[PDB]
């Protein structure tokens, strides 16, 4: 093109954000979120409604943050190449973040496993404690974890060859799997023998897999999301990161399931 | 070759000052201490 | 139901911040924030009581 | 965006255009965090 | 001016508000500091009347506001968010909205840091948290909850700026730029950004495990249940060894740069400075069981760990050494931030050599928790990074203020925090050598000829930074009268020995950093055509 | 006596004895139970328990031994 | 004429190096053999008191 | 690679011979005497010669100024000030201790 | 510029010399001593030391006070 | 023994650990000293000498030789000071025989001692706790903070095993003349061996935050002779 029609665009690749206020706004709920629940913690707000509406307010700051980058990089069109190469490295390097946290709840276990105090016992797990059996229900529960990194790995790949009906149909399918898990998950806490205050065994193991289940939640949600943007022609065949990072998302919580899986049940019991 | 006064002379010149002024400046910068103790009351003076 | 097109010229075509660029903006914008302000107005408010020492009373 | 750009546009606060003088607010600033530990000392010892 | 503050989505912007709430919280634990070193004078309650607890919650508060809300946002944040995006010539760091929100959630960690202090008995539990003091059986109310969530906020704002900073010097270098070719300081805080991504998830899960046994009544770290205290401990110092190192890696990118331009010649193998800040990176992540050798580790885990903190002594040499031949054979001109880049040069070697003598788990038998420690971390600590901070303020706010400090002031205010530092921690080694135990807010009264000279020492450092933040206001309100008269230094490299004053004035600033020869105080987008480099 | 004492422990040779006092504890426990022949090298693992755990310790052990709470490896049989 | 006259900074550096090792090895001969020898032999010295008057 | 002392003789001396104006003779100057070594005669020759080319005096002060405070002794400033006498009194530059005497 | 040194030498000395009476006010609006910071007492501690023969090569007396 | 007012130093050794470390810190100190002084006459001489140099050697960059010898000169720094830690850590770290095992056990601001391996009237244990003496019952001549009010009693030149453990939070036994510290996790024990080679009086204090009342938490053993130890047994 000519150098007038040059000088009316950006010149560098990268994202000019507009000022935008859901940074304070979700900064403001996370305070009052935390106030709200250490004074509802110690008894000097009544009932939990008030943390209830914190939580309210910060999901909802953050829908609207998520609505405003949908929006940037949908209708604004202010996603290039390398700012999608700079999202995906930062998903990926939140992904990593989320890997080291599980490591230190695997290394709370490994060390209350390994040092096998003398109030429990000396064996893993505790005398009293009768352990959640491999292969009932998490057996159920990883399997559809791996069909669901199958699952979206194929509905991935017909959005790259075009077929439109078989990815929808692919991502319908994984994510109500992944809320079979979540439902498996919710069915084995409550028909479970130990408590969260059942002693360390208890308290790493709900820690563990809780967080673990927290993240399918989010996961859930990110499927969610990406169902309607795909079934509302927000997805392009080459412009997609919402569905990149959905994926290995998807990819890195099967394995975490999977050594949570090994770990805590068949080297557990 | 080596026009003028060896490297040993024109460099001691140098040195014999700034190792005594390099020991004072040492020797205020980690024995103060001894000035508050050697005036202190636990000197029994 | 395919409104990108549309939604590009109405986002791309506007002298608004970008949160109040679609049409039912405002819908989720009005609530969201008279919640927000009491919802961060309230626990700022339990402070004095909290450093004074005075619980919840429990009825 | 296109903000004002200069000596004195690049900070929060108002030095040169100002009611008040700017010896007030910088050392008001200041003085009220150097005063939060004092009033931290104040309630703990009155409790 | 409610956006461009509140709504704010440029890294200029955001980091001078990150340096105005370290600046903020750094006066408050000033202020800490001297009402504890007030208190430690001379035996004997003087001041606080008893009440050991307040004594505990000022050491906490002092501890925690220093490092989490002076240090690292200072130099983290402020100068990060400044230079980071400048000195590699990006226009503005990607994920500027996660800039934002990690700023905005720092003064709310703040805000609940200050209310734990206000509510009904304190945190008096130490900056490390360590159970079963700070359970719910040694600490009833909601103090230390609310101490844990302001390190939770302010470890969502390490973590966030870490990913930004990672992905901005990786993705949006310009165009010239191979990551061999990087900066020192650009180098420093992506390796502060590695390390914080990879230190704050341990943290985070320690304290949500501290807060978990607080409030839901699970035992990983309670006895009765099984739980052991010593898992918090591991968890907790492989965050905070990590950490420590995390405060004085930015120091190291800044007396890079100050020496590198106050003795006019580059850095003495600028490569091996990036390897040895790495090399120091992995090996802090290795070490963090030397803060405990007294817990009863196996004798070969203490050989282990001494032997590892051990061989980290040999990056920082290298460094400390390269620093040295930057220094020798060039041409000093002694500005201040050449002035705290040598105080910082000595007394951090001074403190990483009573650090040495530290990591030897045979002697850390005689020196753990006596004021050995606190000489030792306040020497790295306070040296290292606050000269580092006042170096980096002395050497970019005429740039990034456009407004010039006046200079007599700077060396008045050098000297005094110097003699003063230096006063108030060097006596903290021989009380620490003669057996005086840490965080006691009264002693026998054998120490008090040292405690009495240190809280002389105290009083100096004190008047130093009312002296500071006296050169800010008049930096801001005669800062274009300090150019025009001989208040200040204009030009921070003299022409050389060859080189006339015209031919000087057509060539005016001579750097190897992109951020000197951007305009006083720069533009709200500066790069519009990207900065090109051979 | 003049001061003798347990000694050096091969299976426990490392600074932390709590499992050196707790297997002690159960092994003196579990000599009445099982075996009951051997009463002076009973009072082996009573002096050497006697000497390692607290009398704190002790009284909570004993309690749950009496109140069947102790999660100790003991076999009646 | 004039002898090329070179590398005068090389041998300042390893002039430099070695007298500031020998410094420090000053203060250290000093530190030892004065400070840690002298607490050494009042040591030595009570404790040759000490089983003198127990003999 | 290092260069030898006749090797950096005959680049200074390409150098100031192909140095066209004063920024140029400044700059030649500045990294000729940045080195660990004083520049052999026929260098600071070459430095009168392309300062004179150029038409300004007070470098061609400069590069005994420089050269009195790179030299090692006081008496290899007289051997260097001796051996560019001609030269000196060719072009008339004084020294700047001769120019400013006290 | 040739006054410079010799007034960042004199500010630093108002410097040291404002902070020790500033030091000297805020410790006279001090707490009492304690009852053990006496040489009588502190002579008796000496004593009391002097029997048990602690510090034996080394230095026992506590004295440091008037 | 008792720490000395304007001191400098360790307190004086009752035991071949706080020898042994001390003769570890002065060999530490030695080349922390040779460095030390490298360090700084360094910046001294080259803030001297060149704050006046008109010309700066902007061609010195890379220098190999100097970089491999200050990458292996603190190899061999840390190697020698490293040989003796090593030869004093698994020398301190055996227990050879104990003739005492004593129990330590730190309470909420308080001390227990328990010497269970003994007798009172016959085969009973012994134990008792020590409590600081509080300032308002201090009789003239008594250390403040420091002067608790029963000691430990201990008999000279034999093996002591403390075998140290807590009640409520962390609490560390340190005693710095017997060279000893060693923290009192409530889940845990922690044993330590040390001999005492001369009879008197040894201080010290919880070494770990305890609350409120970490600073009046002191530690007294009082090394005497064997038949005066045994006397205060079975006084005891
Ligand atoms: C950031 C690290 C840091 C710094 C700089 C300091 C600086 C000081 N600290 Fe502290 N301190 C800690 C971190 C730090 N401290 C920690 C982690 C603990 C542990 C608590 C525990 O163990 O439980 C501790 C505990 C501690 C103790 C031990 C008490 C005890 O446990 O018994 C003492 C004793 O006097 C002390 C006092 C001081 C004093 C007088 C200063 C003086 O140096 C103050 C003078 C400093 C300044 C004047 C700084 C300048 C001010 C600025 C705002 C910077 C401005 C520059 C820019 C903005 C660019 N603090
Ligand atoms: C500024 C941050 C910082 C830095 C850089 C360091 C650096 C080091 N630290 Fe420290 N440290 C702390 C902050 C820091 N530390 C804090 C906050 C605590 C207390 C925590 C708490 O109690 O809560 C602490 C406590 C601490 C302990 C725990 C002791 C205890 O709790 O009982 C140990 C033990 O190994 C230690 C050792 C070291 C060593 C070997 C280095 C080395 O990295 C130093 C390297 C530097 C040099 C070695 C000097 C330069 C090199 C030369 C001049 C070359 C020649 C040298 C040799 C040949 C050796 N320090
Ligand atoms: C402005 C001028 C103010 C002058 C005040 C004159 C009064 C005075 O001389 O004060 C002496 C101070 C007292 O300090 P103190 O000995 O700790 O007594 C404190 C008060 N009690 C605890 C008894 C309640 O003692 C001190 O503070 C000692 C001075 C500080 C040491 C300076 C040494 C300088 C060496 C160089
Ligand atoms: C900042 C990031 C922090 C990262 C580290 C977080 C580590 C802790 C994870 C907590 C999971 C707890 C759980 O999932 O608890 C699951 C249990 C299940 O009940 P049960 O199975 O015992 O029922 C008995 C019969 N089966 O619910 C509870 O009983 C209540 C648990 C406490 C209340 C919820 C706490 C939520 C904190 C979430 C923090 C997430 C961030
Ligand atoms: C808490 C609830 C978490 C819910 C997460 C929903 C994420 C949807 C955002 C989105 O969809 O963002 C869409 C954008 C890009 O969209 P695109 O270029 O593919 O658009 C195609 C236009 N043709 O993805 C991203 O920038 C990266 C997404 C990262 C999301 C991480 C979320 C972390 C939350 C922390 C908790
Ligand atoms: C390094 C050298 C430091 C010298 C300080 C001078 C002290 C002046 C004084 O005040 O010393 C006073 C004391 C005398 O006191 P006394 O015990 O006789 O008191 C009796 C009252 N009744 O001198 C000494 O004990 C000798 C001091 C020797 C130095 C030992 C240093 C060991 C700790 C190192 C500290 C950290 C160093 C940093 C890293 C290298
Ligand atoms: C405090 C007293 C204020 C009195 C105001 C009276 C108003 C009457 C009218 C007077 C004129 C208008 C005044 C308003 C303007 C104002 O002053 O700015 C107001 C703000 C806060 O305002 P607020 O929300 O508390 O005000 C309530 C009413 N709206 O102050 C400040 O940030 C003070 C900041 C102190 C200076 C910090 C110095 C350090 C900066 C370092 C920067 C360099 C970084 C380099 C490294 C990266
Ligand atoms: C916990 C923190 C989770 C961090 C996820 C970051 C993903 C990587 C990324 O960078 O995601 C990109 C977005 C920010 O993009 P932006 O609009 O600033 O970028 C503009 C150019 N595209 O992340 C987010 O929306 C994070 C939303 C946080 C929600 C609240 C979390 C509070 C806890
Ligand atoms: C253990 C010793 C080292 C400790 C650490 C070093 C000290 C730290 C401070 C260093 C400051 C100077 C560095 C910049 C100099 C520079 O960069 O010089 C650059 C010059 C370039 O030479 P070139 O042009 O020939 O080669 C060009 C191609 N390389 O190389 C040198 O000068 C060589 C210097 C050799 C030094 C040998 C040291 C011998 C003594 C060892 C110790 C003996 C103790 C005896 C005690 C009785
Ligand atoms: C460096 C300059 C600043 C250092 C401050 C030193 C504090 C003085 C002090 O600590 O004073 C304590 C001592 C001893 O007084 P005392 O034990 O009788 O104290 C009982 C209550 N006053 O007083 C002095 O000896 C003053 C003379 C000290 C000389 C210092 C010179 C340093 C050079
Ligand atoms: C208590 C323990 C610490 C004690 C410290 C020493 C005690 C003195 C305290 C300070 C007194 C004030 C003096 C002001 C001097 C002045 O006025 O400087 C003016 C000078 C000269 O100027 P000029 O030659 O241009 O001409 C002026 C006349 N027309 O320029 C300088 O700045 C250079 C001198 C400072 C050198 C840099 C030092 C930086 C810190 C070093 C840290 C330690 C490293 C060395 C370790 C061995
Ligand atoms: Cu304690
Ligand atoms: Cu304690
Ligand atoms: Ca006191
Ligand atoms: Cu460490
Ligand atoms: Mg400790």
């Amino acid at each position: 093109m000519t150098h007038l029609e040059r000088s009316r665009h950006q010149q560098h690749p990268f994202h000019m954000v507009m000022p935008s206020p859901w940074p304070i706004v979700v900064s403001f709920a996370l305070l009052s979120l935390a106030l709200s629940t250490a004074l509802t913690m110690h008894g000097y707000i009544g009932n939990m409604n008030m943390v209830y509406l914190a939580l309210f307010v910060l999901l909802t700051s953050s829908i609207l943050w998520f609505r405003d980058i949908v929006a940037e990089a949908t209708y604004l069109g202010d996603h290039t190449m390398a700012v999608r190469k700079g999202i995906n490295l930062g998903f990926l390097m939140f992904v990593l973040s989320e890997v080291l946290i599980f490591a230190g709840l695997f290394w709370a276990y490994f060390h209350s496993a390994m040092s096998p105090d003398v109030t429990l016992g000396a064996c893993w797990p505790p005398v009293g404690i009768e352990a959640v059996q491999p292969t009932e229900l998490p057996l159920l529960n990883t399997i559809i974890l791996l069909s669901s990194g199958a699952t979206v790995t194929y509905s991935h790949h017909a959005l790259i060859a075009g077929n439109r009906n078989k990815a929808l149909s692919g991502l319908l399918i994984t994510f109500w799997l992944i809320v079979i898990f979540v439902t498996c998950q919710y069915i084995e806490y409550t028909n479970a023998a130990f408590t969260i205050s059942d002693g360390v065994y208890g308290s790493v193991f709900y820690a563990g897999t809780g967080l673990h289940f927290l993240h399918m939640v989010m996961l859930a949600a990110m499927l969610g999301v990406n169902y309607w943007r795909m079934r509302n022609y927000h997805l392009t065949a080459g412009h997609h990161v919402g569905y990149e990072t959905t994926i290995i998302y998807t990819h890195v919580l099967d394995v975490i399931w999977l050594f949570l899986y090994v770990v805590f049940y068949w080297w557990g019991v | 070759g080596r026009i003028g006064e060896s490297w040993v002379i024109t460099e001691g010149r140098r040195l014999i000052p700034e190792i005594f002024q390099w020991s004072a400046v040492l020797s205020v910068c980690l024995g103060w201490p001894g000035a508050v103790y050697f005036f202190s009351k636990a000197r029994k003076a | 139901a395919n409104k990108v097109i549309q939604l590009q010229k109405i986002f791309q075509s506007s002298t608004k911040p970008l949160w109040w660029r679609h049409p039912r903006s405002a819908l989720y914008l009005y609530p969201f924030y008279a919640i927000f302000a009491v919802a961060v107005v309230t626990p700022l408010l339990y402070i004095p009581n909290a450093i004074r020492g005075i619980k919840a009373k429990k009825a | 965006v296109h903000f004002k750009d200069g000596v004195y546009e690049n900070i929060p606060f108002k030095v040169k255009g100002r009611k008040t003088p700017y010896a007030l607010s910088h050392f008001g600033f200041f003085a009220i965090g150097f005063a939060v530990p004092f009033v931290a000392c104040y309630v703990q010892l009155k409790k | 001016m409610v956006q461009r503050w509140l709504y704010s989505t440029n890294a200029k912007d955001i980091a001078v508000l990150y340096f105005m709430l370290a600046i903020f919280s750094g006066m408050a634990g000033t202020a800490m500091s001297l009402i504890i070193r007030l208190e430690l004078a001379a035996p004997g309650s003087q001041y606080l009347h008893g009440n050991s607890q307040l004594f505990n919650v000022l050491v906490v508060g002092h501890a925690v506001l220093m490092i989490f809300f002076l240090v690292m946002p200072a130099l983290i944040g402020g100068f990060g968010n400044y230079l980071l995006p400048l000195m590699i010539g990006a226009t503005d760091t990607a994920f500027p909205r996660i800039n934002n929100i990690a700023f905005w959630v720092l003064p709310m960690g703040l805000v609940c840091l200050v209310t734990s202090t206000l509510v009904e008995s304190g945190a008096g539990t130490g900056w490390t948290v360590y159970p079963p003091l700070s359970s719910i059986q040694a600490h009833s109310g909601p103090s230390v909850d609310l101490a844990i969530f302001a390190l939770h906020l302010t470890s969502i704002s390490s973590l966030l700026g870490a990913i930004n900073f990672i992905v901005t010097t990786l993705n949006m270098r310009t165009n010239g730029m191979t990551m061999h070719k990087l900066p020192l300081f650009v180098w420093s805080i992506f390796i502060t950004a590695f390390l914080l991504l990879l230190s704050l998830p341990v943290l985070s899960a320690g304290i949500t495990m501290l807060l978990l046994d607080r409030n839901f009544n699970t035992s990983f770290f309670e006895v009765s249940g099984g739980g052991d205290p010593i898992l918090y401990e591991h968890l907790f110092w492989f965050f905070g060894h990590p950490e420590v190192y995390i405060l004085i890696i930015p120091g190291f990118g800044i007396i890079s740069h100050v020496v590198s331009t106050y003795s006019k010649k580059p850095v003495f193998g600028e490569i091996s400075m990036v390897y040895a800040m790495a090399s120091i990176g992995l090996l802090g992540f290795l070490v963090w069981s030397h803060h405990m050798y007294i817990v009863g580790l196996d004798a070969d885990t203490r050989a282990y760990f001494t032997s590892a903190t051990m061989i980290i002594a040999i990056p920082t040499g290298i460094k400390i050494f390269s620093w040295l031949a930057t220094i020798h054979g060039g041409s000093i001109r002694l500005a201040t931030p050449m002035l705290y880049a040598i105080a910082f040069l000595f007394l951090f070697t001074m403190g990483g050599l009573t650090g040495v003598a530290l990591a030897n788990a045979s002697l850390d038998v005689a020196f753990h928790d006596t004021y050995y420690v606190v000489g030792h971390f306040h020497y790295v600590l306070s040296m290292g990074a606050i000269f580092s901070l006042f170096a980096g303020y002395y050497y970019w706010s005429p740039q990034i203020l456009g407004l010039n400090y006046n200079e007599k002031l700077a060396q008045i205010q050098f000297w005094l925090i110097f003699i003063g530092a230096n006063v108030i921690f060097f006596p903290m080694h021989f009380l620490g050598i003669n057996g005086m135990p840490r965080r006691i807010p009264d002693y026998p009264d054998a120490f008090a000829g040292w405690n009495y000279v240190a809280s002389i020492g105290s009083f100096i450092a004190t008047l130093s930074l009312f002296l500071f933040i006296y050169i800010l206001y008049d930096q801001l309100v005669n800062g274009l009268n300090n150019k025009v008269n001989n208040k200040s230094v204009i030009y921070n490299k003299a022409p050389d020995f060859v080189e006339s004053n015209t031919i000087f004035n057509l060539n005016t600033v001579k750097s190897s950093s992109i951020e000197f020869l951007l305009t006083s105080p720069p533009a709200v987008h500066s790069f519009n055509t990207p900065a090109v480099q051979s | 006596s003049p001061l003798h004492t347990v000694g050096f422990d091969a299976r426990f040779p490392q600074q932390n004895q709590t499992k050196h006092c707790w297997q002690s504890y159960v092994d003196y426990h579990k000599c009445v139970n099982m075996k009951g022949e051997d009463f002076a090298p009973c009072k082996v693992f009573w002096k050497t328990y006697n000497a390692l755990c607290p009398l704190d310790w002790i009284e909570k052990w004993d309690d749950q031994r009496e109140k069947g709470i102790f999660a100790g490896d003991i076999n009646s049989d | 004429t004039i002898a090329p006259i070179t590398g005068t900074i090389k041998r300042r550096v390893i002039m430099d190096i070695v007298l500031g090792f020998s410094l420090g090895g000053v203060m250290a001969s000093y530190w030892w053999w004065g400070f840690h020898m002298d607490k050494i032999n009042k040591r030595e010295k009570f404790y040759a008191e000490l089983a003198e008057r127990k003999k | 690679d290092e260069e030898t002392f006749e090797e950096f003789t005959a680049r200074y001396e390409k150098e100031f011979d192909e140095a066209y104006d004063l920024f140029e003779v400044q700059r030649v100057l500045n990294n000729c005497f940045s080195y660990d070594l004083v520049p052999a005669p026929a260098v600071i020759e070459k430095a009168l010669r392309a300062a004179r080319r150029v038409n300004d005096l007070p470098t061609a002060i400069r590069v005994f100024e420089a050269l009195k405070y790179k030299v090692e002794n006081e008496d290899q400033y007289k051997a260097y000030l001796d051996e560019l006498k001609d030269v000196r009194q060719e072009l008339g530059v004084p020294l700047k201790e001769e120019l400013f005497p006290s | 510029n040739k006054g410079d040194s010799s007034f960042i030498a004199k500010g630093v000395a108002a410097g040291l010399l404002f902070s020790v009476g500033l030091f000297a006010v805020v410790r006279m609006a001090g707490g009492q001593d304690a009852k053990t910071m006496n040489k009588e007492w502190q002579l008796k501690s000496d004593e009391y030391l002097k029997s048990k023969n602690a510090n034996p090569w080394g230095g026992y007396s506590q004295v440091q006070s008037k | 023994d008792v720490p000395t007012p304007y001191a400098c130093y360790f307190q004086d050794s009752a035991t071949p650990n706080q020898e042994g470390i001390l003769e570890l810190h002065d060999n530490i100190m030695f080349y922390l000293l040779v460095i030390l002084g490298l360090v700084s006459w360094m910046l001294y001489t080259i803030v001297m000498t060149y704050s006046k140099n008109p010309i700066a050697y902007k061609y010195i960059k890379h220098g190999q030789t100097i970089e491999v010898i200050w990458t292996i000169f603190p190899a061999v720094i840390l190697l020698i000071i490293a040989f003796p830690s090593f030869i004093l850590l698994y020398l301190c770290d055996e227990v050879i025989s104990p003739a005492m095992t004593i129990k330590a056990i730190g309470y909420q601001w308080y001390w227990k001692y328990e010497y269970s391996d003994f007798i009172n009237d016959s085969g009973e244990t012994v134990e008792f706790e020590s409590y600081v003496i509080p300032d308002e019952l201090l009789e003239e001549g008594q250390l403040r903070l420091l002067d608790t009010d029963t000691s430990m009693v201990v008999p000279v030149d034999t093996h002591i095993r403390f075998v140290v453990t807590a009640a409520d939070v962390i609490h560390d036994f340190a005693i710095p003349s017997l060279g000893i510290k060693v923290d009192a996790t409530p889940g845990r024990l922690n044993q330590v061996s040390a001999l005492i080679q001369r009879e008197g009086v040894f201080y010290g204090a919880c070494s770990e935050l305890c609350g409120t009342g970490h600073a009046n938490m002191p530690i007294k053993i009082e090394a005497v002779s064997l038949p005066k130890f045994l006397e205060w047994l079975n006084e005891q």
